[PDB]
């Protein structure tokens, strides 16, 4: 069983993700160009959000030798600890591993200080990283590990390192036709002299623009990958439903202080999931009317009646939601009455899915 | 079952008055003027008309009549060759034509083999039937085509099969005529009885019909009754087929009259490979590669229609094969620029690699110039002899054909219609591959 | 007395394949080989397997053929990833193939008008799923257009039929290369030597065994038997909407009736 | 009697066909590089899954199957991605990954099928309403699950707006109506432009059976005429399934 959200967020001006070059990210949908945000952006401030912190339990580090070393008050294991990984697979400090922290940082610790070998040390060492599967944050966003076949020993196997993702973020589209936007800002040098000149002329690039988040969670893959509990995957579920409608990408966000919130909550529970980006395919032209939420709000429920009339699941209907704050903008303006739970909080969404989940509550599951 | 190649009919042949047969080797040596050689696999035609040469130099050696163009095969060959009919036989008591079992399958090289795999293409080892025309074919195809078999299985007289240049004619005559330039070592041929080994340099008629492979083949109680992996239909086939390695010994200074050869002495390989990798892009058919060895070693520029085969293989995979007919008239050559078109594939990987911006070593580039390449060199290599004879076709104006792809390839690439993105368009469409040195 | 059909192969992709694939190199020529048509005749009369080999290829083997480029295609390869013991173990098997891309031909099939009357009424209506020569590469135009007619000569079949246009400003190419067969004009005639040889001739279907072919180079410039034809058909929809109408004569009469 | 569905397919910006170098599939019509998807990648993931399966005779008598090359109704539009994989252990210095490059296309394809009378009769398994059975499911199972990818970094199953079933025994693509790619005009949406150059080839081809046509709430007709070039302008779900299944029988 696997879950839908979709918001539809407006944002002041600013620069969340850019490319090598500094430009918004853009993308070619519907023969028109659109503002994009990268998915794993949205992915990375959603795991370094603060209130995933209680569950923010994976690393992706080159330096594992550092992290065994720092919890060592005076047993030097750093070169020691270089060769085992060094003969582990990981050829050189090393490329990015991913596990969870806690696990390998006291596990490791009693693992490799021991004078008891060294090759057997890599291996088990080897092991100890691929066991590591007890954090939801690889089981969300999922991790694969590739050591090298040359820099390694004959003696030295891994395990299978297989984990899917049991999130698929998509890039956030804009409602409309991008209009890039280009900041010319100056670098005051603070003390004085002959020019009066700036310090550094420089170019900064932002969009101001109406995006189409999406993300969806596999909750089957999320308990398949986080083994036979369920507690833990109700309070990721929930935490990521806090994250998402309460934290942005920490883009140029020291200047441009872009903290706007989701506009646009929409949950619906099927088999065969659904972005509304063609809900946009025609771009969003304002009227004098209304506002460029309303009007895309608009034509995303003209696209949700006609998916749910013309490519109707009656079979396993929508549970579609809001999160319309005391009805300030509501979806069904002309005909689309199929909004059958229209709140206007978040911990009640929040509830109402783990409800739909199982038998579950906030507060009780919030404590894993 | 009893065999002869001198009396049962083998080899497959178009005739110049429109009729392809089956015939033997009395037939197509004593017209030998009305005939083409009509295979669908091209280094296939190459080992057949190899063992005609073969032939000749050996009744050249013992009746001493060269053969004269414009005349079918002198008659002094017949009675050289009709007086042995206990020499090529396959099957029975006495020397043959050319523990360990392996299949029959792995003999012709077209037709998967026991590979590390549940399933083949479509195909099963001791099951398949072959007849004994592809059989035999197949063997002309050890001496000269037989690749690494896993570092300790041998390879055959060269290391790896080399690049073969080599003169085609419309005549069987013309085509025996036209290569037939002899050395003074004589050899032993395999068709002959355990040959000496003697001191190195063995020879030449030694070389052509040497044994890196035992066959011995073995016939059960009858056989089967259709052909299933062939296609023509036959009668009982033969199940399967025996082999052994030959270590080659050290030494053996030993140069092919069609092979092409490394400045260092290895053998030259066909460069191509299905996968782009960071130092290749997949072209075509690599006519380009053979033309340093054998313009300015052995045969050099002369007059007669060039014929060129290649057969990549890395370690013991067997990867494409193909055929080229060029044209060359013997125009003298230059050294420079025969040797930048010698290796053509690292100014295309080169100019694969470079990205649409930035300077990382190791990036994929623009992957669909890559998609672009084969049409164009197509297009470049109908005429490539005489692109290799330098005479109003060049380097510098063989790269215009690219220009119309490379239009549409960056009207896909930069869908903008602004100033910036028809600059970008413009410099992508001055891209053009730089010829290197080496 | 309509002795020829003018087989029209047309899509956004087609093959027909040349002699040098047996491995992973799958590779294709640039015109319609006869068992590259045939194979198309052999379905359209809704057979296949081993009995085509038999009064089906024999049937038509002693028949001359020609063939027309309308625009050379070019060549395109595609990414082919066989999973072999995936959806043995997952060793991924590797290929790739060689398409040709966007370009049309017209095939002549030429002698006797029993056999073509037959092919008539064989390409629109009895099917076995046709394609372009793969299985994968759908005609995109009517095959059975052109239709029969007399006329005794190759070039002159070959050349009298229109040629078509798909938008008005579009590039045509003024020489159509022409691949024809052998004629031999009389007994022991030796072919020119400028006819290079093609492996496409069938004695049996499957497993494939092949015969040779000679085939003879031919042009044909626009205008002394071909030419363009009508195109019309206009491509271009921008919704449609009709405006300013005073009167034609209905509008003074039907302005007072809510008045 | 033979069953060609013409279907529209737009798509969110994701990478689905995935070459050696790991750009979009890339095809050559009409003077122009569209985007292409392989004819294998969709007819494998029509197969390998289990929604489907609710069919063994169809992609294997060999198989019963012409998929097409999804042929873009405009030009190719390959973009480029920069991805960089954070170190997030604070070391001497910043970033740590792999600081590679991705790349994507976001294109509205078409594709055409063909399944004979013969070649769905003798397709059989075990019944003769099979021959119906499985087609109906067919019709509306191509449209059901967008192929695979990179969906979990690029989310795209953006289901299709535009399908036509035709009756038509005469095998004919209809990717002639896109030998010219489609333009945008403000007015009109990229598929609806599509969509009205598939019916602008529709009312051709017929001066030298029926058309039936599928649009959700019927939002986009098939020619702004009362003499509509299909006629059939509905279509909800199983009920064109059921009306295919009492057309064959
Ligand atoms: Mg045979």
């Amino acid at each position: 069983m696997l879950i839908e959200i979709h918001m539809i967020q407006n944002h002041s001006p600013a620069n969340l993700n850019r490319d090598d070059l500094g430009a918004p990210k853009t993308c070619y949908f519907g023969g028109v160009l659109r503002s994009r945000i990268s998915s794993q952006c949205i992915k990375r401030s959603i795991r370094t959000s603060n209130d995933f912190k209680a569950l923010l339990g994976g690393v992706r580090t080159r330096r594992l030798a550092d992290l065994i070393q720092q919890e060592a008050g005076e047993t030097e294991c750093w070169k020691k600890a270089q060769e085992i990984l060094n003969k582990c697979g990981f050829k050189n400090t090393k490329m990015l591993v991913f596990m969870s922290k806690d696990k390998i940082k006291d596990l490791a610790r009693i693992v490799l200080d021991n004078s008891l070998g060294l090759t057997e040390a890599a291996q088990q060492v080897a092991n100890v990283i691929a066991q590591a599967t007890l954090a939801p944050d690889i089981a969300l966003c999922g991790r694969m590990l590739e050591p090298n076949d040359k820099d390694k020993d004959k003696k030295v196997k891994w395990s299978n390192t297989t984990v899917e993702a049991a999130l698929q973020v998509a890039h956030a589209i804009s409602t409309h036709i991008a209009r890039p936007e280009i900041d010319y800002f100056v670098a005051a040098d603070d003390v004085p002299g002959e020019d009066a000149g700036a310090g550094h002329i420089g170019e900064s690039m932002f969009a101001s623009a109406c995006f189409y988040k999406y993300f969806s969670i596999d909750w089957e893959q999320l308990v398949k990958n986080l083994k036979g509990d369920t507690n833990l995957a109700a309070h990721t579920v929930g935490a990521f439903l806090l994250a998402a409608a309460k934290t942005n990408p920490s883009g140029k966000q020291n200047s441009f202080a872009a903290h706007n919130y989701p506009d646009g909550i929409l949950v619906e529970f099927k088999n065969s999931p659904i972005s509304y980006a063609n809900a946009f395919v025609r771009p969003v032209s304002v009227v004098k009317e209304s506002d460029l939420v309303e009007q895309s709000i608009g034509q995303l429920s003209n696209y949700v009646n006609d998916i749910r009339l013309g490519y109707y699941d009656e079979q396993s209907p929508v549970i579609g939601f809001w999160f319309s704050p005391n009805n300030r903008y509501p979806l069904g303006y002309k005909h689309s009455k199929l909004a059958s739970r229209n709140i206007g909080n978040l911990n009640e969404l929040v509830g109402a899915v783990l409800d739909y989940i199982g038998g579950f509550k906030w507060e009780e599951v919030q404590k894993s | 079952v009893m065999y002869n190649l001198l009396c049962d009919n083998w080899v497959n042949v178009v005739y110049l008055s429109g009729k392809p047969d089956r015939i033997s080797l009395v037939q197509t040596l004593k017209d030998a003027h009305c005939l083409q050689l009509a295979y669908s696999n091209p280094m296939d035609r190459f080992t057949v008309f190899r063992f005609l040469l073969a032939l000749g130099y050996w009744c050249f050696a013992n009746t001493n009549v060269e053969p004269e163009p414009d005349k079918p095969l002198p008659v002094s060959w017949i009675p050289w060759l009709e007086e042995n009919k206990e020499y090529f036989e396959l099957f029975g008591d006495g020397k043959r034509f050319f523990s360990r079992i392996r299949a029959i399958t792995d003999l012709i090289h077209e037709i998967p083999t026991a590979h590390n795999l549940c399933h083949f293409k479509h195909v099963t080892d001791y099951i398949d039937g072959l007849c004994e025309a592809c059989c035999i074919k197949g063997l002309l195809r050890l001496p000269v085509f037989t690749t690494v078999g896993g570092r300790g299985i041998g390879a055959g007289i060269n290391n790896t099969p080399p690049f073969y240049l080599l003169w085609h004619a419309n005549d069987l005559a013309g085509m025996l005529a036209q290569n037939w330039q002899p050395w003074d070592n004589m050899g032993i041929p395999a068709w002959l009885g355990s040959f000496q080994k003697e001191s190195r340099e063995v020879g030449l008629l030694a070389g052509m019909t040497w044994l890196p492979r035992k066959v011995y083949l073995h016939d059960p109680v009858p056989g089967q009754a259709a052909c299933c992996s062939c296609g023509l239909p036959s009668e009982a086939l033969v199940y399967s087929c025996s082999i052994e390695v030959e270590p080659v010994p050290k030494g053996l200074e030993w140069k092919d009259p069609h092979g092409v050869y490394t400045d260092q002495g290895k053998s030259l390989q066909s460069k191509i490979k299905l996968m782009s990798n960071d130092r290749y892009t997949f072209a075509d058919r690599d006519w380009y590669s053979p033309l340093f060895s054998y313009l300015h070693a052995e045969g050099n520029s002369r007059q007669g229609k060039l014929w060129l085969v290649g057969f990549a293989s890395d370690k013991a995979k067997s990867i494409d094969i193909w055929d080229k007919i060029i044209e060359l008239e013997g125009t003298d050559t230059n050294d420079e620029l025969l040797a930048q078109l010698a290796n053509r594939a690292t100014a295309l990987n080169a100019m694969r690699k470079k990205p649409l911006r930035g300077d990382f070593k190791k990036s994929v580039g623009t992957p669909q110039i890559a998609d672009i390449i084969p049409h164009a060199e197509n297009r470049i290599a109908i005429n490539a002899g005489k692109m290799t004879e330098n005479r109003g076709y060049s380097w510098q104006d063989a790269d215009t054909e690219y220009g119309e792809l490379l239009t549409k390839v960056a009207y896909s690439l930069e869908p903008a219609q602004t100033v910036d993105a028809r600059l970008k368009r413009g410099n992508f469409i001055s891209r053009k591959p730089w010829p290197i040195i080496p | 007395p309509p002795n020829t059909l003018f087989l029209r192969l047309e899509g956004a992709l087609q093959s027909w394949g040349s002699n040098e694939a047996k491995f992973a190199l799958r590779r294709t020529a640039d015109a319609p080989t006869k068992s590259g048509v045939l194979g198309l005749l052999c379905a359209a009369m809704g057979i296949g397997r081993a009995e085509a080999a038999d009064s089906w290829l024999p049937k038509l083997a002693n028949l001359r053929m020609g063939v027309r480029i309308d625009r050379p295609g070019i060549r395109w390869w595609d990414f082919h990833t066989v999973g072999a013991g995936q959806r043995t173990r997952a060793e991924t098997l590797l290929s790739r193939r060689e398409y040709l891309a966007d370009a049309s031909f017209l095939v002549a099939l030429q002698g006797e008008p029993e056999l073509v009357a037959k092919l008539s009424a064989a390409l629109a209506k009895p099917v076995w799923a046709i394609y372009l020569g793969r299985k994968s590469c759908p005609p995109s135009r009517p095959v059975c257009e052109h239709p029969p007619g007399f006329y005794n000569t190759l070039e002159e079949a070959l050349s009298a039929v229109p040629l078509q246009k798909r938008w008005h400003n579009e590039p045509l190419p003024q020489i159509l290369p022409c691949v024809m067969d052998w004629i031999p004009g009389y007994d022991g005639e030796h072919a020119p030597d400028d006819a290079e040889i093609h492996y496409d001739l069938p004695v049996s279907f499957q497993p494939p065994r092949h015969l040779p072919r000679f085939v003879i180079r031919r042009e044909l410039v626009v205008g002394e038997d071909v030419q363009v034809s009508r195109e019309t058909g206009t491509s271009v929809w921008r919704p449609k909407g009709t405006r300013a109408d005073y009167n034609n004569s209905e509008y003074k009469k039907v302005r007072a009736e809510r008045l």
